[PDB]
């Protein structure tokens, strides 16, 4: 795991690093962005796992 | 208190008074309400001090008297305690705030003529005196 | 200012309503004379109420 | 009733499409859309507008045995 | 299991934060039986630093930061960086990635567009050994190397920026247009002026290694003066 | 002193600013004091004084 | 005088009874400084950094109301042609960063561009759209729906119905980052535990009566802003 | 079931079981225990005041203070004095409900409306035609509530 | 608007790189500045 | 389900909830809000069902 | 507008419309108004006095704002807005439409016979210096005091 | 329902157009519901709007009981019915 | 219509779908097809999402 | 339970115009839709209740274990009838329904029409099955056969594509109502297939108009012309929906008509060739007009924004109608 | 609504239900009289209270109705 | 009285045992909730004020300042005379150069007082105004100037007195300001002389700033019990009534 901008990339042209840089940084969002999805659904499994048992019984309970 | 009673059904203070189930429950029905009612209000009140004693004083007196009025037996005294609802009625009425706090800097010159309480103080009062009226009436010709 | 509600302190004085307001003539009137009164002089307000008696 | 052969300067005061409150647009095709005529707008909204002028009126429009 | 890693980590989060809550609502409750008015002090709550969830920022202990500053969200900051004074870092859409040895003036805001086109990031990307001038505006910016950003400008979203760069004071890189390398761009509207010239690129580069030590040195002054964190 | 636990003092405290305007009155005192006897004499003096035949016909008749 | 060592800056604060009014959903910058009285709407969200100085005057903020940071905002007390010179904002105004506003009209829809400096007099109209580090000359109007730049600025282009769509878009993209911003901070603040017991707080050097307390009653009240003070 | 012995601290809680919802019984109908003396006075009344009374009396006291407190929440910008007498007067309110209702309870002792030591030499036989509640009752705490079921 | 995420990671995007090229030399003094991205 | 007390603590802790999410104030506040007002609601709705 | 490129914003001030009203008090005062805007809106960015608005401006949805009128529109909601116009520009403005003259005719404060609605007056250029008069409007409800 | 089983079909027809009067003037109101933006009814307590909690769980309740009470029409009525047994009796 | 082309099959389509302004933001274009029934976010299967950069700093702050 | 299940739809319609529709105008035609509904809603109640008090008991085959008398039975066919014809809806009550699928949304208007009259048919053939009324039709099936008059002779006048196809529709539904008014006869069948091709057709011709604002962004005739020109899938759709609604030989709509028209001259042959002559030409030749000019011509105008072909969606969703349209027919004749 | 009018009800149902014979006439023909003077009025409210009001009102009419019913 | 001696007992047993235990066990729910958050959470910190930040041996003066912003910085060899102003967010850093700030001189809201140079005296003259979210450079500015919100002044910018800069313009590099001159635009001209009118309005301006920033000291220094005595104060006018007002 290397952080191409905090790399010496002064050996290259500036639009190669330019590049390089765009890369990286895709790299790095797309795995924020994952991270950020796998938190994200959490938000709805967790809740989903508490309250089904109990919205049924009370649902059962008024109805039958 | 009413929830620990117990006795029989009978006529109390010399026939003045009906103490039957159905009024007890009647009783107790509106006393329910009339705590919720208060409870929601008292919650209302610590929002914006709108109030002054004086309005909540009066409704505690006519929530003394108006569970009363479900254990009449006689038409006297239903049309006394329906005299003493209406004048708690109307003093309930006169604690209405006339002036309220408002933003309203134009008006500081000026006079604005407000008639809303005056109104609704004369209709009340000429309302209940023609209700009493027609009350009175009624109960010396049935008692004829 | 303090204590003077949506009044405003200006730099040659001090207004007698709120921000943006309409001065009245007649409290300019009381303001500035105490009590003097050259004459009853016939404003539009005076001449109103005139009209409405 | 009919439309007047005559020609006629573009409406000023006729009915117009009205968007209801934080509508959110549709952008299909890209919300490439352009000023509608104002005739065809008068058009459109004509007919949801018009309404009888005398009472009674209703049954001699048109043709009274049909 | 990386989904149930998650539940498990938020549900300590969830578990921490009820406890919080109930033991500051005890305290307050206390305060006041006690009839004390410690508990109502109107003390600031803003914080220097803003953990948002899962995105802690993230820094070597070699940086400079003024305790005005405020770098909040997914932030990533190089070694001996220096951040200025009130400067702030908004991390909470994208990551701002910024490279060592770099320094921002006081009140330099930079964040990051909600969402751009395909090859545009929307990560504020900034090299090492660049200078920004105070009141900067950064916005989904790539910035590369040793650049030189004047007093008050503003470089808008999809703006790529190349190595050794200059720009003047008061001046504005387009939404998705390029600044050329070796090159000196002027106006609000960013039109090429000159090429940059060996002697204004050492007095750059002494000017940032200055800016550096004086980052340094303002820390140093801020710890002895207990008015810097750790 | 400061019992600082982590970053937080347990021992910080506030004296209020609030309290009662009658809070170290004489009559304040429990009932039956020396103090309290005398206020409520006081008292009592001023009442008998401003309402002379109404505390007669209240008390009197009582 | 200056001398102190934990700053008092307070985010809200009153002058002579001019106290603020602070909406639903809000979500107020504690490095932000509001002094004046100064009416926001519901869910408006004030970035860091910035200072609105309602003293000269009062300022309305619009309830989708997007404020930039390092942006300052003052009345002038008094307009060239006497109209209302208090600030005034439409419904969803997403105003640039590091901005400038002195007694000025802005209407509902408005984008107005980072750096930008809009003088006394000036009123810019609905779907109005300001570029950045711009200028607008004191008392002008802006058309409404209108592009415009420059310093003075000029005007550029008309605005399509689907960028003006898109800034609508974009001013309701700003919700879920204030709620979560919200959502970080504690419904009760936890700076005071952290000092230390002082001379004058364990020991008051003159005793008030006891009144309605400024947190009377507050059981109740549902702590929707955990930032309250 | 079961009742708490009379003349004890704790007969007020046979106050608090009864054997129907019906709030009065008929004009006719015989009482639960026998009648003491339906014929009652004040002072016959007062005579009847016993344990069961005194420890009404000091649970009202007791629960008073709560009352009291939770009343007092309620009041601003009030001098402390007015304060404690507004206390000292709604406790007073408090012990004189309680009085009132060991008065209420000596009454129907007296009366038999309650248990009061006394059982009638033929019980009267009523049959549960429609039992929805011994089965739900015997499984829980409404039993304790419910005197005979 | 479209809320999504433009720059997908499950595949590669195929780009044309040669079809337009940014300008980096000789700009006037009022010239535009040349555009960042240009893959097609 | 079957159980008067458990539909209760079911009705209380999703009263609860309601109240905390039409509040705009965030969940998990006044955690001891949510067993006090399951109890109260469970034994509320206990004594409905035995009257 | 048909502004073109590079064109420099128009000063408010040559859009400013000029109302000269007499104020119960009895005071000529004259106040600035933006073309599009309701009397209404005017007199209450300006702080104008007499005119107590109880409805605000009525109802939000097809309002007698809208030109022409929908006939499903439900008209004034107060008798408050009531401002008496000059010869002029009561003329120019034409007869009041059914709702408004229904709801005009139930006023409790006598009515003039160039009185109408402000919420239902609507900025043109032709009401440039235009004289109009607020009688004080009537006060209905509890909380119209408020 | 009551009605019916009183067999009373004059009282059903008034009742009936009562009600269509009723809910016609009801509805008339929900046109004036719709706002161009979010209002600000709401008091301010501290600077800030404040909401009462008690009333918002109340509110709650209340809107819980009145959606979904249909239901629970059945302890409500059995309620009334021994209320009403007395009554005579 | 001759010169339109929506999904950039006869004529190349920039990654950026427009040239940004001087003085317009570069907000993304309307797509043609405008359908909200958009699935979630989908990563590659077995996509490493952990903060690399982060946990270096971590290391070297530790 | 039926009668509240058929009074809880009417929440979930008026919130859902209240919320979603964009136009303006929208929210005096939820209004009167919603009074409409309840209209209809409280006449079934009235006959509802009637009947539960009459007979204190839950069950169709009680119900069936009664005879309800002469004065009774009138009165609960009336009452039914007339609830069920606000619900339908029928002339003179169409003007909600009109208003509706003027102003409410695409989805809501598709939803509207093709479900809550199904519903409404269905609980009236339900409750009409289960009730022995002595009484003579003649006033529904005149009702009925007015109603597809009125609604087939007002399709000329008609610029408004939802306008058209609302007119449509209520022809249509009138018709459908017309088939279950000979009691328990063999009539059901016809009803319920006529039914399902209503329903098929009026979502295809929904789906059309929602198409053509999305592109056109108009729903009149006299602003959009010439839509194959520039939309060749659409225009080649609406010529097929055009063939369809014409009840060409090979849909059900044929087959039903068949049914339909058969009963009709058993019953009333006269009556039956004079519903022919009108829905069959007049309607359709209106609808067809109407359809037709949109469908050809030269789009000139808004050449720079002119719209764009169908996406696929909604091309698999009118492959998906046609093919329910026509497959439809194969079903096994069991249950026809 | 709580105490006068359950009061009302009880009285007509419970207390003079030995009169219902002679209350039946008044009570359909003030229903009826009401039934056709509200009507009208009932679509000209401008004020909240005032609709608070007239809804108030309805209930009572149609609890007098429902009452008239019961007596049969 | 027996009611009010158990008043006076339970008062004081809940008080002094109930607030330091409940007060103790809070304080430790309080410390394990911002354990058991950690590391995904924040929490508050006590803010430093940075008005009074001294670097070596340069010390801030700014004792004889009218006005002191809470959250202003003031780091360095910066020296203010009597009736200085420094409003809210505003920067100035006397590491790169002494200040001299005159008398009756106003630095507005967020305005960044930097020098270009590591040590240059950057000098104000008496009664100079600064407008909002300026960028000062190292300047000499004398007295009586006017300087317009937004405005930047560059390294070598020399103004003479009662010169105006207006607000949103930026003047260049050594650039001598005129007496009686006004200057306007990005790249800054001399666009006008300044009008009898138009220096009689900045002086009011200049005034009400001054007068404003008074006021506001007023306010920025009082202390907890001040700003709770306050808070109060207003809570009580939000329910006193009109006789409350009139009594008071
Ligand atoms: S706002 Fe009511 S009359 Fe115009």
């Amino acid at each position: 795991f290397e952080n191409v901008l905090l790399s010496n990339r002064k050996n290259l042209t500036p639009q190669e690093s330019v590049q390089k840089v765009i890369n990286y940084a895709l790299l790095q969002d797309a795995k924020q962005r994952s991270r950020t999805l796998r938190h994200i659904k959490a938000s709805w499994v967790i809740p989903a796992l508490l309250f089904t048992y109990p919205a049924w019984y009370l649902a059962k309970g008024a109805v039958n | 208190y009413l929830i620990t009673f117990n006795g029989y059904s009978s006529t109390f203070w010399w026939s003045h008074f009906k103490l039957n189930n159905y009024s007890l429950y009647m009783y107790l029905l509106v006393i329910i309400f009339n705590n919720y009612f208060l409870y929601i209000t008292e919650k209302h009140i610590k929002i914006l001090n709108n109030y002054s004693i004086d309005y909540f004083f009066s409704i505690i007196n006519i929530t003394l008297f108006i569970p009363m009025i479900f254990l009449s037996n006689t038409l006297f005294t239903f049309f006394f305690l329906i005299e003493l609802v209406s004048c708690a009625i109307f003093y309930k009425f006169i604690v209405s705030k006339i002036s309220f706090k408002n933003s309203n800097y134009k008006d500081n010159y000026f006079s604005i003529f407000s008639k809303n309480y005056l109104n609704v103080l004369f209709y009340q009062y000429w309302s209940s005196f023609f209700s009493s009226v027609m009350i009175g009436f009624c109960i010396i010709y049935l008692f004829s | 200012v303090k204590g003077k509600g949506s009044i405003r302190k200006g730099i040659h004085g001090e207004g007698f309503g709120a921000p943006s307001h309409a001065h009245d003539a007649l409290i300019h009137q009381i303001k500035q004379s105490k009590d003097t009164m050259d004459y009853q002089n016939i404003t539009n307000e005076v001449a109103q109420n005139f009209a409405n008696h | 009733y009919m439309g007047n052969p005559a020609v006629q300067s573009p409406p000023k005061e006729f009915f117009n499409y009205h968007y209801v409150p934080d509508n959110y647009p549709d952008a299909l095709s890209g919300f490439r859309i352009a000023y509608r005529d104002p005739f065809e707008v008068q058009h459109v909204f004509a007919y949801e507008n018009w309404e009888y002028q005398y009472d009674g009126q209703w049954w001699s429009m048109g043709s009274l045995a049909c | 299991m990386k989904l149930f890693q998650a539940m498990w980590t938020r549900t300590i989060y969830s578990i921490g934060r009820m406890v919080r809550e109930t033991g500051l609502a005890l305290d307050r409750y206390g305060c006041k039986l006690e009839q004390d008015i410690s508990c109502y002090e109107p003390l600031s709550r803003h914080r220097n630093i803003l953990p948002i969830y899962d995105l802690v920022p993230t820094f070597y202990h070699s940086t400079f930061i003024a305790p005005n500053s405020s770098l909040i969200g997914a932030v990533y900051l190089g070694q001996n960086t220096v951040v200025g004074y009130g400067s702030t870092l908004r991390g909470d859409n994208h990551a701002i990635r910024v490279g060592h040895n770099t320094v921002i003036g006081d009140k330099v805001a930079i964040s990051n567009v909600a969402t751009l086109a395909a090859g545009i990031p929307v990560s504020t990307n900034i090299g090492n050994h660049v200078n920004i001038g105070a009141g900067c505006v950064l916005q989904s910016c790539v910035v590369d190397d040793n650049v030189t950003v004047g007093h008050n400008t503003v470089i808008l979203e999809g703006s790529v920026l190349e190595r050794g760069s200059v720009i003047a004071p008061n001046s504005l890189v387009p939404a998705g247009r390029l600044i050329p390398s070796g090159q000196l761009w002027a106006g609000s509207p960013v039109r090429y002026v000159r090429d940059l010239k060996e002697e204004e690129i050492k007095l750059n580069l002494e000017q940032t290694e200055q800016n550096l030590s004086i980052g340094k040195t303002h820390k140093s002054s801020l710890i002895q003066q207990e008015a810097y964190d750790r | 002193g400061d019992f600082f636990v982590d970053k937080y003092n347990f021992s910080r405290r506030v004296v209020d600013h609030r309290q009662p305007y009658d809070l170290n009155f004489s009559i304040n005192n429990p009932v039956g004091s020396r103090v309290w006897f005398k206020a409520w004499k006081q008292k009592a003096i001023g009442n008998f004084l401003n309402l002379v035949g109404v505390h007669y016909a209240f008390y009197g008749a009582g | 005088k200056y001398g102190e060592n934990i700053s008092k800056h307070r985010s809200l604060m009153s002058l002579y009874d001019l106290h603020p009014q602070i909406g639903y959903q809000s979500y107020i910058a504690p490095n932000s400084t509001v002094i004046g009285e100064v009416t926001i709407g519901n869910e408006t969200t004030v970035w860091y950094n910035s200072v609105i100085r309602g003293d000269v005057n009062a300022v309305q903020i619009g309830n989708n109301v997007s404020i930039g940071e390092n942006v300052v905002i003052h009345t002038a007390g008094s307009l060239p042609t006497g109209q209302p010179a208090s600030v005034d904002i439409g419904h969803y105004v997403i105003i640039g960063s590091k901005s400038t506003i002195y007694s000025c009209t802005i209407q509902d829809e408005v984008v107005i561009g980072q750096g930008c400096v809009i003088l006394e007099g000036a009123r810019i109209e609905k779907g109005a759209m300001i570029a950045a580090n711009s200028v607008v000359p004191p008392g002008r109007l802006i058309p409404a729906g209108t592009l415009w730049a420059g310093n003075p600025c000029t005007f550029v282009r008309n605005l399509t119905k689907s960028e003006l769509a898109t800034n609508i878009d974009h001013a309701k993209k700003q919700l879920h980052l204030a709620q979560q911003h919200r959502y970080e901070y504690l419904p009760y603040n936890s700076a005071y535990l952290q000092k230390s017991n002082s001379e004058e707080d364990l020991n008051p050097t003159k005793y008030d009566d006891v009144t309605i307390n400024y947190n009377f009653g507050d059981e109740e009240r549902a702590q929707e802003n955990p930032l309250k003070y | 079931s079961q009742t708490f012995a009379h003349d004890s601290f704790l007969g007020g809680l046979n106050l608090f079981k009864r054997r129907d919802p019906r709030f009065v019984l008929d004009q006719g109908e015989r009482p639960p225990y026998p009648i003491i003396n339906s014929n009652s006075s004040f002072v016959d009344v007062l005579s009847n005041f016993n344990k069961a009374d005194f420890g009404l009396v000091l649970f009202s006291a007791a629960i008073g203070f709560p009352l009291s407190r939770w009343v007092l929440k309620g009041l601003t910008f009030s001098s402390l004095n007015y304060r404690r007498g507004l206390f000292s007067s709604v406790y007073g309110g408090v012990i004189l409900w309680g009085l009132v209702l060991g008065f209420n309870n000596s009454y129907y002792r007296l009366n038999g409306f309650v248990d009061n030591g006394l059982v009638w030499k033929r019980k009267e036989r009523k049959l549960n035609k429609y039992d929805f509640t011994s089965e739900f009752e015997d499984n829980s705490f409404f039993k304790k509530l419910r005197i005979r079921d | 608007r479209q809320n999504f995420a433009k720059n997908i990671t499950t595949t590669d995007i195929p780009k044309d790189s040669h079809h337009f090229a940014a300008k980096r030399s000789g700009f006037t003094q009022t010239e535009q500045a040349p555009f960042a991205y240009n893959d097609v | 389900m079957s159980s008067m007390l458990i539909w209760g603590a079911c009705f209380g802790l999703f009263t609860r909830a309601a109240a905390c999410k039409a509040s705009m104030i965030p969940l998990t506040t006044s955690p001891w809000k949510y067993p006090k007002y399951m109890i109260v609601s469970a034994v509320t709705f206990y004594y409905f069902d035995w009257y | 507008h048909h502004h073109h490129a590079g064109d420099q914003a128009d000063r408010v001030a040559d859009k400013i419309i000029w109302i000269n009203i007499q104020n119960r008090i009895g005071q000529f005062e004259r106040i600035s108004a933006f073309e599009g805007e309701s009397l209404l809106e005017a007199l209450q960015r300006n702080k104008v006095a007499g005119i107590v608005a109880t409805c605000e401006g009525g109802e939000d949805i097809n309002t007698m704002l809208e030109k022409p009128i929908d006939p499903v529109t439900y008209g004034p909601f107060c008798s408050s807005c009531q401002v008496v116009v000059s010869n002029p520009w009561r003329n120019k403005m034409g007869n009041l439409h059914y709702l408004e003259e229904r709801n005009l005719v139930r006023s409790s404060y006598p009515t003039t016979e160039n009185s109408r609605l402000a919420c239902c007056i609507l900025v043109e250029k032709w009401m440039n210096e235009m004289i109009i008069s607020i009688p004080q409007n009537p006060n209905s409800v509890y909380e119209d005091n408020m | 329902l009551y009605s019916s089983f009183k067999s009373q079909y004059l009282l059903i027809l008034f009742m009936t157009i009562l009600n269509i009067f009723g809910m016609y003037f009801y509805i008339q109101n929900l046109r004036f519901v719709v706002k161009k933006n979010k209002s600000s009814i709401l008091n301010y307590k501290n600077y800030y709007v404040n909401i009462n909690y008690s009333i918002t769980l109340n509110i709650i309740l209340l809107n819980f009981f009145n959606f979904f009470g249909i239901l629970f029409l059945s302890d409500l009525i059995i309620i009334l019915n021994y209320i009403s047994s007395y009554i005579y009796i | 219509l001759l010169k339109f082309d929506p999904f950039g099959f006869y004529s190349p389509k920039l990654l950026s779908e427009n040239r940004p302004e001087e003085a317009m933001p570069f907000y993304e274009d309307y797509p043609q097809n405008d359908s909200h029934w958009n699935l979630w976010e989908q990563f590659p299967e077995d996509f490493e999402d952990s903060n690399a950069e982060r946990e270096a700093i971590l290391k070297s702050n530790k | 339970l039926f009668f509240m299940c058929y009074e809880l739809l009417l929440i979930p319609s008026f919130l859902i115009v209240y919320f979603v529709s964009p136009s303006r105008r929208a929210i005096q035609a939820s209004l009167y839709f919603v009074i409409w509904t309840q209209l209809g809603s409280l006449l079934v109640l009235i006959a509802i209740s009637y009947i539960i008090s009459i007979t204190n008991t839950y069950e169709f085959n009680d119900l069936k274990y009664f005879n309800f008398t002469n004065s009774e039975s009138t009165i609960i066919i009336f009452l039914i009838f007339l609830g069920f014809g606000f619900k339908a809806p029928i002339w003179p009550f169409h003007y909600w329904l009109t208003k509706t699928h003027v102003e409410a949304p695409s989805g809501f208007s598709i939803y509207l029409s093709g479900f809550l009259v199904k519903t409404a048919l269905y609980g009236f053939y339900k409750f009409n099955t289960s009730i022995f009324i002595d009484i003579d039709s003649s006033i529904f099936i005149a009702i009925c056969i007015m109603g597809v008059v009125d609604s087939s002779l007002k399709m000329w006048g008609q610029t408004d594509l939802k306008k058209l196809v609302a007119y449509g529709t209520i022809q249509e539904m009138n018709i459908i109502y017309l088939a279950f008014c000979w009691g328990d006869s063999c009539a059901i069948l016809g009803g319920i297939l006529f039914s399902a091709t209503h329903a098929f057709l009026s979502a295809l011709m929904f789906f059309l108009v929602d198409c053509i604002y999305r592109r056109y962004h108009t729903r009149s005739l006299v602003e959009v012309n010439g839509i194959l020109h520039i939309t060749p899938n659409l225009g080649l759709s609406i010529l097929f929906m055009l063939v369809f609604f014409s009840g060409i030989p090979g849909t059900i709509k044929f087959i039903s008509e068949f049914y339909i028209f058969s009963g009709l001259l058993e019953a009333s042959p006269f009556i039956c060739f004079i519903l022919m002559l009108v829905a069959n030409v007049l309607g359709l030749i209106g609808f067809s007009k109407s359809w037709f000019n949109a469908t050809f011509g030269m789009p000139k105008k808004n050449t720079k924004y002119l719209p764009m072909d169908l996406s696929f969606k909604e091309s698999y969703i009118i492959l998906y109608c046609f093919f329910f349209l026509f497959i439809f027919s194969y079903f096994s004749s069991i249950f026809f | 609504f709580l105490i006068f009018f359950l009061f009302f009800s009880l009285l007509f149902i419970y207390y003079l239900s030995a009169l219902n014979n002679f209350f039946w006439i008044i009570l359909l023909i003030i229903s009826i009289i009401g039934i056709f003077y509200i009507i009208s009025i009932i679509f000209d409210i401008n004020l909240f209270k005032a609709f608070l009001a007239y809804s108030t009102i309805i209930n009572s009419i149609s609890f007098i109705l429902l009452i008239i019913a019961i007596i049969f | 009285m027996l009611r009010l001696r158990l008043f006076d007992a339970y008062e004081k047993i809940s008080m002094t045992f109930l607030g330091p235990l409940y007060r103790r066990i809070g304080k430790s729910l309080a410390q394990t909730g911002l354990n058991i958050q950690q590391p995904y959470t924040s929490d508050d910190r006590l803010v430093p004020s940075l008005r009074n930040i001294r670097v070596t041996n340069k010390i801030p003066s700014i004792n004889d300042s009218e006005f002191i912003a809470p959250n202003s910085v003031v780091i360095g060899d910066v020296i203010t005379k009597e009736g200085s102003s420094i409003w809210y967010g505003a920067t100035l850093r006397g590491e790169l150069g002494p200040i001299e700030i005159g008398k009756q001189t106003v630095i507005q809201d967020l305005v960044n007082i930097q020098s270009g140079k590591q040590n240059q005296k950057t000098q104000i003259g008496d009664n100079v105004f600064i407008g909002p979210n300026s960028y000062i450079q190292s300047s000499k500015i004398n007295d009586n100037s006017f300087v317009g919100m937004g405005s930047t002044v560059s390294t070598g910018c020399n103004l003479a007195s009662n010169a105006v800069v207006a607000a949103g313009s930026v003047v260049p590099e050594n650039t001598q300001v005129p007496s009686n001159q006004i200057w306007a635009g990005s790249p800054a001209q001399y666009l006008r002389d300044i009008t009898p009118e138009e220096r009689q309005v900045l002086q009011e301006h200049h005034q009400e700033c001054v007068q404003l920033a008074r006021i506001h000291a007023e306010e920025t220094e009082k202390s907890f019990r001040e700003v709770l005595n306050d808070f109060d104060r207003i809570t009580a006018e939000a329910e006193y009534d009109h006789e409350s007002l009139a009594l008071q």
